[PDB]
RNA sequence: AAAUUGAAGAGUUUGAUCAUGGCUCAGAUUGAACGCUGGCGGCAGGCCUAACACAUGCAAGUCGAACGGUAACAGGAAGAAGCUUGCUUCUUUGCUGACGAGUGGCGGACGGGUGAGUAAUGUCUGGGAAACUGCCUGAUGGAGGGGGAUAACUACUGGAAACGGUAGCUAAUACCGCAUAACGUCGCAAGACCAAAGAGGGGGACCUUCGGGCCUCUUGCCAUCGGAUGUGCCCAGAUGGGAUUAGCUAGUAGGUGGGGUAACGGCUCACCUAGGCGACGAUCCCUAGCUGGUCUGAGAGGAUGACCAGCCACACUGGAACUGAGACACGGUCCAGACUCCUACGGGAGGCAGCAGUGGGGAAUAUUGCACAAUGGGCGCAAGCCUGAUGCAGCCAUGCCGCGUGUAUGAAGAAGGCCUUCGGGUUGUAAAGUACUUUCAGCGGGGAGGAAGGGAGUAAAGUUAAUACCUUUGCUCAUUGACGUUACCCGCAGAAGAAGCACCGGCUAACUCCGUGCCAGCAGCCGCGGUAAUACGGAGGGUGCAAGCGUUAAUCGGAAUUACUGGGCGUAAAGCGCACGCAGGCGGUUUGUUAAGUCAGAUGUGAAAUCCCCGGGCUCAACCUGGGAACUGCAUCUGAUACUGGCAAG
């Protein structure tokens, strides 16, 4: 599906930050970002230990926005593959092209990215790609459809990407609309406030 | 012996229902329920959030 | 008695053919005696759409086997005697 | 030698001639529990001559069916129950 | 009249109450379709951008009642 | 609903049965003559019967009416028996 | 080069506790059904119940390059007629393409479906010798010459029919005799013994009624003998449940000799003779296709056995055999049986546990589809025909997965909704406005792969009776799509064409107002409801998951609660009332030895794919696929002799 309706709201349940709605004035300003949502958001949480875990598997599910049936599969992969599960899972999740074009800064929120991959404005290795989740292999060309080097969603996100982004494990070029995806994560290459060991704990029984 | 969930009366003094396993333990003998939205014995009249069990079609618009 | 004939495998209009020494009087992906090659009629933007074992074929023919109308045409396709 | 069916066995009956009854004690470990335990496989062997008696140890070998169940023939008597 | 997607499984023409074979039905013919079990009298069956309902609907109501029970 | 095209196979096999059965009998009366010739006890008349059998069986063998190793078994068993009743 | 960290717990007994112990819960799985809802594509699956009857059509033919032949159709064609002026039309001609039927040849015993029977008289694993086997292939050897019959046809003659019948004639590569007759066949050997067919394409010379002998190649056919592949058989070991099933068995157990199968065998039989099987569970009865494998699970284990694939049993129900290389026959026969159909009223027909579909069953499961094109089966010298196998498409959110349902901006925090200590929060940047963009869908254009092949042609390797025919390497030219207007690609509109379902007392993430007052009503468990209900009914708010969601059914786990890995027995369930002792379980201590277990090694085996692993391709993934490795086992040989068992002496 594509999980929509009230977007910073979902994040306010998650109850810290999140990398959403990042064009303009949102980050405590015209949105309340702390408290908690709804009519019983003013008082403090009941919580539950099952809660803290499930809510952090949700967090990370929401910062990348995938569904459980995909995430169940990324857990399968981290187990299935020979490397440490919680770290490897972040890696396995990250290698998705739709976050990569976002990591390129060709959008400045993922949904911007996800739309232009899907609505077929991205090309990987010079080959037409719209599979959003796609495995970008370590050391691949990222390129954007000629026609798309001009959308207000493109230009604005390029300046948003400007002096914002350029990570360890991809390298990027703005005039040429190009990026070199260097590799997948080991431990070091990705995070935020996220829990990885709590989810493997959760998915394992 | 089947229990019959929901309000809006039983129906069918002498006709056909589909039944399903399941206890409600405070009665004697109940092992079964009738599916009110299936075959006859009409889906339970009114209601607005508890609809799937004891069928209520999407309440119109 | 047997044949060297193609067996079909894979999926809806991307079949893979897998090449087989098999009993004459059984399904074309029934039972079989030795598996002797691979054939892909989908060669599209890829190599290795034909791989086959000459030594086995020769074994089978000197004992007594018919190679099929398409399998004789895989010979035509392997082109290592021209 | 090199692949033939030749076995050793205990003789547990002689009572009609030309039949002879040879019981084989085999070990196997019981397939779930361990414990190497016995089952005794009991076989028809062609006698020809009353060379065998009871409590004896014999050698028997495959020789293709001669009568129902009865396909083994007697080779040699190791030990004769010293009667 | 329902607004539903149909197939005419095969069509047969009636001679006596025995079944004569044709393989299609054109304008101005009467016939039967074989199976096609849902429809009720006064339904209209039309082309893919259908005349939706034709006028027809009208027939009489039941004068006298009895109660039935099986044996 | 009808029989596919089995008919012509269907009829032939009865003609063939009768044909076999005749030569099968032809030999049979002879096989019986051989043992009754063993009982008559004579080497000479009974080997004369065997000598009559040796042409009779072999064409049954060749033409597929007893075939296989079937001929051979009949040929041999009886042939020796004549010698055990010299 | 792949084994490799899948070995959670929670609530419930009491005033309260530790224990003991049953129940319930969160996980994964499905050939699923149902309710509520529902966009696309891909892929995969779709009667588990009645193996219950089946309407209708279709699921097995083919050779005229076997043969007699010549209804059909078609063409060429002799002669006429009409005359058109040499064309239309007739007759007759197998002349030729061509072939209905028939004789005859090979394939209907393969493919497909079904799981009733059956506890393996088939199966799984290895090991066996007594065996058969059409094509196919390897080798030798042969194919000489003749006789009669009979279909059809044709006459006759019965039958409202189905299907005949009475009579005469004609062939073969059908039949039959004859020749010859092994490296064969039977057998001491002597000796006996049986075989076949031509036909076609062509002919470069000859014979000649160029009919046809013949010349030349292809090909067919026959004897032996191996091959290969299949099939018959055997032995041991593994395989569901009951002993509130304990004695079963004389063709049974064995032999002797005759008999018989393609072959050893009471397989069968007459003589014999007295066994065989059984608590290491015979027998009896219940249930049950098997297996690879699937599911589940750490593993061990448990569950499970049309999803695919090997195997096996079955064919309206029951018996028996035929024919054949192959069967006791899935669309054959024969008989009996139950049930159904024609009608002629005398007598005859038929089998959807093939494909589609009907009715009946049931919670529940499809299209009376497209096509021989690809693949493969069949017959064919090949063209060709034949293919409800087989490809697809059809129909079901039935599963699995991909992908969409605009995206960003955007209040000073708008109506409406809801609570409100009436302060104000919330619903919510949600909404409106803004800018950008259009997967899919819808709509216009372009369009990969599946196509390999065969036909006919020159030449030529080459038989080369020269340059024929054949034959093949290539070469020669025209030329192969069921799906299908398919993917795929380009273009054109627009924020548009499109999101549900369940849950919120604890277990279990999430929460309040108001409607009812033991009710109405919820319950997987604990329980709640008897005036302010976090359960009940709805509103707001909230959480979870999504083209689904929930729920009841089903397997395993959680469960160490049937425990080998891994439990217990004073009192919680739990030691026989006590003892002797048979079978079985178990064996102090030594030397030697043997070599069964034992362990190491080697070699054969464990089908395919599946599982697992490393690649690869379809825009990824689902999927599909190359090789690796597993393939927890058996086999036989060699070896190691401590341990144990055997065995001899302490």
């Amino acid at each position: 599906a594509r999980y929509l309706g009230p977007k910073l709201k979902l994040s306010r349940r998650e109850g810290t930050d999140l990398f959403l709605k990042s064009g303009v004035r949102a980050i405590d300003t015209k949105c309340k970002i702390e408290q908690a949502p709804g009519q019983h958001g003013a008082r403090k949480p009941r919580l539950s230990d099952y809660g803290v875990q499930l809510r952090e598997k949700q967090k990370v599910r929401r910062i990348y926005g995938v569904l459980e049936r995909q995430f169940r599969n990324y857990y399968k992969e981290a187990a299935r593959l020979k490397g440490n599960t919680g770290e490897n899972l972040l890696a396995l999740l990250e290698g998705r092209l739709d976050n990569v074009v976002y990591r390129m800064g060709f959008g400045a929120t993922r949904a911007e990215a996800r739309q232009l991959v899907s609505h077929k404005a991205i090309m990987v290795n010079g080959r037409v790609v719209n599979i959003a989740s796609y495995q970008v292999s370590p050391n691949d060309v990222v390129s954007i459809r000629e026609k798309a080097k001009k959308q207000s969603r493109v230009k604005a996100a390029l300046e948003l990407a400007e002096q914002r982004e350029k990570p360890t494990w991809l390298e990027v070029d703005a005039g040429k609309m190009e990026g070199t995806f260097k590799r997948k994560p080991e431990r070091s290459d990705l995070s935020a406030d996220i829990n990885e060991h709590l989810i493997v704990e959760l998915y394992s029984k | 012996t089947s229990y019959i969930g929901g309000e809006g009366h039983n129906l069918q003094e002498h006709s056909v229902i589909l039944i399903r396993g399941g206890r409600v333990k405070d009665l004697p003998g109940v092992r079964y329920h009738t599916v009110r939205g299936a075959l006859d014995c009409s889906g339970v009249k009114d209601r607005k959030q508890a609809r799937s069990k004891y069928g209520v079609k999407r309440p119109k618009a | 008695m047997v044949t060297i004939r193609l067996a079909r495998h894979g999926a809806k209009k991307r079949p893979f053919y897998q090449v087989v020494v098999a009993d004459s009087r059984n399904a074309r992906n029934g039972r079989f005696i030795e598996r002797v090659g691979f054939f892909n009629p989908i060669a599209s933007e890829k190599e290795e759409g034909t791989r086959l074992d000459l030594d086995r074929i020769a074994h089978w023919v000197g004992q007594g086997a018919t190679i099929s109308d398409r399998v004789a045409a895989l010979i035509k396709e392997v082109n290592k005697a021209a | 030698t090199d692949k033939i069916r030749t076995l050793q066995g205990r003789v547990v009956s002689d009572k009609m001639e030309k039949s002879i009854v040879v019981a084989i004690e085999r070990f196997v470990k019981h397939p779930i529990y361990g414990k190497f335990i016995k089952r005794t496989t009991k076989l028809h062997v062609h006698d020809e001559n009353n060379e065998c008696g009871i409590g004896d140890v014999v050698e028997i070998r495959e020789c293709r069916p001669l009568s129902k169940t009865k396909s083994w023939t007697l080779v040699r008597v190791v030990e004769k129950a010293v009667l | 009249v329902k607004a539903a997607r149909e197939r005419f499984g095969r069509i047969v023409q009636m001679h006596a109450n025995k079944r004569e074979e044709i393989k299609e039905v054109r304008a101005g013919d009467i016939a039967a379709a074989i199976g096609l079990k849902d429809v009720t009298t006064g339904d209209t069956l039309c082309d893919p951008d259908a005349p939706i309902i034709l006028e027809r609907m009208e027939f009489p109501e039941p004068v006298i009642s009895i109660a039935v029970e099986p044996k | 609903a009808n029989i596919k095209s089995a008919k012509k196979r269907a009829i032939q096999s009865e003609k063939a049965r009768k044909h076999n059965a005749s030569r099968r009998s032809m030999m049979r009366t002879f096989i019986k003559k051989v043992y009754a010739a063993i009982e008559a006890g004579d080497k000479a008349a009974a080997q004369k019967a065997f000598n009559e059998m040796q042409p009779i069986v072999d064409r049954q063998a060749a033409k597929g009416l007893i075939h296989k190793n079937k001929a051979a078994r009949h040929k041999a068993n009886l042939t020796a028996q004549i010698n055990k009743l010299a």
